[PDB]
RNA sequence: UUAGGCGGCCACAGCGGUGGGGUUGCCUCCCGUACCCAUCCCGAACACGGAAGAUAAGCCCACCAGCGUUCCGGGGAGUACUGGAGUGCGCGAGCCUCUGGGAAACCCGGUUCGCCGCCACC
RNA sequence: AGUGCAAGAGCAAAAGAUAGCUUGACAGUGUUCUUCCCAACGAGGAACGCUGACGCGAAAGCGUGGUCUAGCGAACCAAUU
RNA sequence: CCUGUCAAACUCCAAACUUACAGACGCCGUUUGACGCGGGGAUUCCGGUGCGCGGGGUA
C-alpha cells in the first residue's frame, strides 16, 4: 500500500483502544539503540533526524528508518559501539482502509502510525566527536525511507 | 500533664469466629454480660454463601467489667512485642482485644464537633506495654 | 488536600456542626428557627431568621442570665432549659416574633430531653411551634421533681455548693412565675 | 475623530458587516462620514476594517471636503461659510471643522447630511486588495494619507 | 444526534466541576425572588429535582409568579415566548 | 469572641508542624447512672445528673510553607490557537501578511496556614 | 464502593448500608415544558401546583414508584368499575 | 528516581468565538405606523458553487 494513502493528517486522531479492535502489531524493533545501560549527557555530540513537513509516519516506515540507521551504525562503529540512538515517536495512530461499493464505507483496521510534527526530532543520536560523521550518514539513509525532506541538525557539537 | 496522659482501658472485646453460635452460654459466664451475634458479608466458597447470618458472637466491656476479666485473662497468655498494634491496642488468644487510650478519647467518639484524636495522644506500643506491663504480667 | 480534584467539606462540615440536609429542609418552612443547643453545664435558646450573609438572631435566652431573675441553681438540667426557653421566647415575641420551628442541631429527639423542655417553655411564652406533646417530658420532671428524688436517696448532698439541702422544683415554680409576670426587664 | 469611506462594494461581503457600514451611515462606495472615537464606534470601524480607509484628517483637509461635498439634512442648497453661518451654530466652515474634529457636534446636529458623497480618486487609490502596510488602501491610516485620499476625492 | 432523549448531549452542562461536587449549599435554595426580577437560568448538577429543559440552560428570564415553591420564569426561546417551572435551587439574580 | 452559639462564601479555609492559654467565669476533657432516654452486648455512644480533678485532647490565640490550593510579578509568550480581510507564497498536505483577540504546561520570586455577617459575653 | 439493566450524569451525618415501620406504585383536577430547538402537530413522558385521603417523623419535612435520561400504542369494538 | 511518547467516544487547565438579558451609542418607527396581532392568496419541501469548520472514502 502507497503511503500517499496515509500520509497526510486529514482524518481525526484515531487513538482510543477501547474503542477498537483488531490493531495489528508494530513493526518497530527497538526504540531504544546503542548503549542504553549509559546515559546520553555523557556524549559530547547529540544530532537529530529533524522532520521538515508535518505528516503520518506508517510504523513499517519507522522500522525501516531505524533499521537502515542503526545497521549502519553497527556496521561502522561494531555491535557494541560507544554510542546510543533513540526513535522518539510511537505510532499510536490507528489506519484504515476500505477493502460493496461506498456503501457502508467505515474501513477495517489495517495498521498504525506515528503524527510528526514539521520541525520534531523523529530521531536523536548521542556519539563521540569521532563518529559524528558515522551518525550523519546514518540518518541520510533513514531519510530517504520516510515521506518529508529532514534536517540533520547537531547539537551539542562545536567542534567544527 | 500526666494525669490526663496515663492510659487506660477503653474496652475488652471478648469474640468466638466460629462459622455457623452455640457458644454464646460460655461468654457469658466468662465474662459477665450478654453477647452478640456476628454476621458475615460476601459469599464464601466454603459452604458459606449465606450473607447475613450467624457465625460468631463477641462481647465488648467497659470498666470494672473490663478488668475484673483481664486479670484473670491475662495471666492466660504470653504477651509479646509483636502481638501489638501501632496504635497501642494488643490481642491474645478465641479471642481477647484489649482496646487502650488516653483520657479524653470521646472527642472523636462523640457526636457533635467529634474530631480526630492528634498523632502526639494517640497511644504507642511502648507506651502500651509500659501501662499494661506496669499491672500484673510481664512483657515480650 | 491530595490534590486538585480533592473535595473538601464545607467548613461547618468538617467542623462537624452543622447538619446540611436538616437545615435545608428546616429553612423550606420559611419561619424562623428556635436554635437549641446545650453545654455540658448551660443550656441557649436562639430565634435565629435567614440573612444575606449570614443567619440572623433575633432574640435569645442563655440559662446563665436566669440568675438575673433569681436563680441560684445549677443551669444544665430541665428546670433550667425549660425557663431558658421560655425567657428566650418571651424575648422573641418583644420583638415581634410569632412562630418557629424547632432545630436541635446534632442532638438526639430523645422524648422528655432539655431541647424539648427548651421547646415546651418557648412554646408557653407564646411563640407558635409545630410539636407534639407525648414526645415532652411530663410537667414534674421539668419542674426538677426527679432530681429531688435523687436528692431522696441521699447520705450526701447532690449539690456540692450548698444551694439547699433536698433541692427545690418550688423554685422552678418561682422563677417561671417571676418570667410569666409583666412587669420583668426583658 | 476618524474619516470613514467604503472602498470596497457590498457584493459577497458579509450582512453583519453590510448593516454596520449603514448603520454609521454609508451606503454607496465612495461614500464618507466621520465618527467620533468611543469604545462603541471603535468596535463597528474595527469590524468594516476590510472593506474601508479610515483616519484622523488634518483640519485644512476636513474643511475642503466639506465645502466641496457636505450637504444639508434636505435639499441642493450649496454649504459655503454663509450657509454654516446662517444655518449652524459656527460662523464658518473652519468652526464646524473644528468642532467636529473635537468631537463636540456632528453633521447632523447642524442640519448637515451624515455623508459626504465623495469623487472617485483622481488618478486612482493604492488598490482594495491590501492594506496600507502593504501598500494598498484599506484600514487605518496617517493623517497625511487620509488628507491624500480625501483631497484626490475631493 | 443518534437519540432525543431530554439529556441527549448535555454531558457537560450537567456535570459538576469535580470541586462542586457534592451537596450544594441550602442558602440558595430557598432564596426567594420577586415578580419583574431577572434571573439565570443554570441547572445545578447535584440537585435532581425542580429542573427545566437542559436546553435553556444560559437563558436569563423574568420571575413571573410562582406555583408552589418553584418559580414561573418568562423566557423567549428564539422568538416563542415559553414559561419555564424552576426552583431557586437552579436560578440565581442577575447582576 | 481570656476559650461561646447560629451561619454566609465553601481548601485563600486542605495536609503536616511549632509555641501559648484557663480557682468559684466560658468551652471541653472530666465525675457519675436514681430519673427521661439508650446500647440487636456494652452510661462507648445517645440521654440524664453533676463539679473532685485538668489544660494532656479538643477548642481558642500566635505562628511555620514542606505537600495541596488562590491570586500576583517576571520569563515562557503576544508564543500555541483564533474572529475579519487578501489576484500573498506553496505541486500539494499547508503557510504567510494586515486587522481584532489571545492561552496551557513549566521555571523563578511573592501571596495564601481563611475572609465576612448576626447574636451573646470582663 | 454501592445505587436492578446501556452509556453519560447525580449522590457520603446520603440518593449508599442495616433495622424497623409502611403502602404516596393513592383518588380528583390543573400549570408548564417536552414530544415537535427556532415553529404548527397526537399518544406518550417529566417538572411543578391545588383538592381529597393516608404513611412515617419530635418537627420542619419527605412520599404524585425505582437518583436522572429507554421500558411504548389512534378510531371502531368488547370486557370491566 | 531518571528517561521516551499519546487520545473522536481523557481532562488539573483553557481561548478566539457563539449565545441569554440589560444599559449606552448607532440605525429605525410614531402622516412612510415600526414591534405585535387576526385573516385571504400562494409558491416551495430534486438544489448547486466558493470560503470556513467538518465526518466517510486512496481519491
Ligand atoms: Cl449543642
Ligand atoms: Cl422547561
Ligand atoms: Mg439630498
Ligand atoms: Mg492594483
Ligand atoms: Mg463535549
Ligand atoms: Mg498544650
Ligand atoms: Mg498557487
Ligand atoms: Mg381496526
Ligand atoms: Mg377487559
Ligand atoms: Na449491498
Ligand atoms: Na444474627
Ligand atoms: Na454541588
Ligand atoms: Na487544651
Ligand atoms: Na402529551
Ligand atoms: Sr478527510
Ligand atoms: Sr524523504
Ligand atoms: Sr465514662
Ligand atoms: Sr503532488
Ligand atoms: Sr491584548
Ligand atoms: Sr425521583
Ligand atoms: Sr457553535
Amino acid at each position: 500500500k502507497p503511503a500517499s494513502m496515509y500520509r497526510d493528517i486529514d482524518k481525526p486522531a484515531y487513538t482510543r483502544r477501547e474503542y477498537i479492535t483488531g490493531i495489528p502489531g508494530s513493526k518497530i524493533a527497538q526504540h531504544k539503540m546503542g548503549r542504553k545501560q549509559k546515559d546520553a549527557d555523557d556524549y559530547p555530540v547529540q544530532i537529530s533526524l529533524i522532520v521538515e513537513e508535518t505528516v503520518q509516519l506508517r510504523h513499517g516506515s519507522l522500522e525501516a528508518s531505524r533499521l537502515s540507521a542503526n545497521r549502519h551504525l553497527i556496521k561502522e562503529l561494531g555491535e557494541e559501539g560507544d554510542y546510543k540512538m533513540t526513535l522518539r515517536k510511537f505510532p499510536h495512530q490507528v489506519l484504515r482502509e476500505n477493502k460493496d461499493g461506498m456503501r457502508a464505507a467505515f474501513g477495517k483496521i489495517v495498521g498504525t502510525a506515528a503524527r510528526v510534527q514539521a520541525g520534531e526530532q523523529l530521531f536523536t543520536a548521542y556519539c563521540n566527536v569521532e563518529d559524528a560523521e558515522h551518525v550523519k550518514e546514518a540518518f541520510r539513509r533513514a531519510y530517504n525511507k520516510i515521506t518529508p525532506s529532514c534536517r540533520i541538525d547537531s547539537s551539542p557539537a562545536g567542534n567544527a | 500533664f500526666h494525669e490526663m496522659r496515663e492510659p487506660r482501658i477503653e474496652k475488652v472485646v471478648v469474640h468466638m469466629g466460629i462459622g455457623h453460635a452455640n457458644a454464646e452460654d460460655i461468654l457469658g459466664e466468662i465474662t459477665g454480660q450478654m453477647p452478640v451475634r456476628t454476621k458475615a458479608k460476601r459469599t464464601v466458597g466454603e459452604f458459606d454463601i449465606r450473607e447475613g447470618d450467624p457465625i460468631g458472637a463477641k462481647v465488648t466491656l467497659r470498666d470494672e467489667m473490663a478488668e475484673e476479666f483481664l486479670q484473670t485473662a491475662l495471666p492466660l497468655a504470653e504477651l509479646a512485642t509483636s502481638q501489638f498494634d501501632d496504635t497501642g491496642n494488643f490481642s491474645f488468644g478465641l479471642d481477647v482485644t484489649v482496646n487502650l487510650v488516653r483520657p479524653g478519647y470521646r472527642v472523636a467518639k462523640r457526636d457533635k464537633a467529634s474530631r480526630s484524636i492528634p498523632t502526639k495522644h494517640r497511644l504507642n506500643p511502648a507506651d502500651a506495654v509500659a501501662f499494661i506491663e506496669s499491672t500484673y504480667d510481664v512483657e515480650v | 488536600a491530595t490534590g486538585p480534584r480533592y473535595k473538601v467539606p464545607m467548613r461547618r462540615r468538617r467542623e462537624a456542626r452543622t447538619d446540611y440536609h436538616q437545615r435545608l429542609r428546616l429553612l423550606k418552612s420559611g419561619k424562623p428557627r428556635l436554635v437549641a443547643r446545650k453545654s455540658n453545664k448551660h443550656v441557649r435558646a436562639q430565634l435565629v431568621t435567614l440573612g444575606p450573609n449570614g443567619d440572623d438572631t433575633l432574640a435569645s435566652a442563655h440559662s446563665s442570665d436566669l440568675a438575673e431573675y433569681g436563680w441560684e441553681a445549677p443551669t444544665g438540667n430541665m428546670p433550667s432549659a425549660y425557663l431558658t426557653g421560655l425567657l428566650a421566647g418571651l424575648r422573641a415575641q418583644e420583638a415581634g416574633v410569632e412562630e418557629a420551628v424547632l432545630d436541635i442541631g446534632l442532638n438526639s429527639p430523645t422524648p422528655g430531653s432539655k431541647v424539648f423542655a427548651i421547646q415546651e417553655g418557648a412554646i408557653d411564652a407564646g411563640l407558635d411551634i409545630p410539636h407534639n406533646d407525648d414526645v415532652l417530658a411530663d410537667w414534674q420532671r421539668t419542674r426538677g421533681a426527679h432530681i429531688a428524688e435523687y436528692d431522696e436517696q441521699l447520705e450526701e448532698p447532690l449539690y456540692s455548693g450548698d444551694f439547699d439541702a433536698a433541692d427545690l422544683p418550688e423554685h422552678f415554680d418561682e422563677l417561671r412565675e417571676t418570667l410569666l409576670d409583666g412587669d420583668i426587664e426583658l | 475623530m476618524h474619516a470613514l469611506v467604503q472602498l470596497r462594494g457590498e457584493v459577497n461581503m458579509h450582512t453583519d458587516i453590510q448593516d454596520t457600514l449603514e448603520m454609521l451611515n454609508i451606503h454607496h462606495v465612495n461614500h464618507c462620514t466621520l465618527v467620533p472615537e468611543t469604545d462603541a464606534y471603535r468596535g463597528m470601524v474595527a469590524k468594516v476594517n476590510d472593506f474601508v480607509a479610515f483616519g484622523e484628517p488634518s483640519q485644512e483637509t476636513l474643511e475642503t471636503v466639506l465645502a466641496t461635498r457636505a450637504e444639508p439634512l434636505e435639499g441642493d442648497a450649496d454649504v459655503d461659510d454663509e450657509w454654516v453661518a446662517e444655518h449652524t451654530d459656527y460662523d464658518d466652515i473652519s468652526g464646524l471643522a473644528f468642532a467636529l474634529l473635537s468631537e463636540e457636534t456632528t453633521l447632523r446636529e447642524q442640519g448637515l447630511s451624515p455623508t459626504l458623497r465623495l469623487h472617485p480618486p483622481r488618478g486612482g487609490h493604492d488598490g482594495v486588495k491590501h492594506p496600507v502596510k502593504e501598500g494598498g488602501q484599506l484600514g487605518k491610516h496617517d493623517t497625511e494619507g487620509i488628507d491624500d485620499l480625501l483631497e484626490a476625492m475631493r | 444526534p443518534s437519540s432525543n432523549g431530554p439529556l441527549e448531549g448535555t454531558r457537560g452542562k450537567l456535570k459538576n466541576k469535580p470541586r462542586d461536587r457534592g451537596t450544594s449549599p441550602p442558602q440558595r435554595a430557598v432564596e426567594e425572588f420577586d415578580d419583574g426580577e431577572k434571573v439565570h437560568l443554570k441547572i445545578d448538577p447535584s440537585v435532581p429535582n425542580g429542573r427545566f429543559h437542559p436546553r435553556f440552560d444560559g437563558q436569563t428570564g423574568t420571575v413571573e409568579g410562582k406555583q408552589g415553591d418553584a418559580y414561573k420564569v418568562d423566557i423567549v426561546d428564539g422568538g416563542k415566548e415559553k414559561t419555564i417551572i424552576v426552583t431557586a435551587a437552579h436560578l440565581r439574580r442577575q447582576e
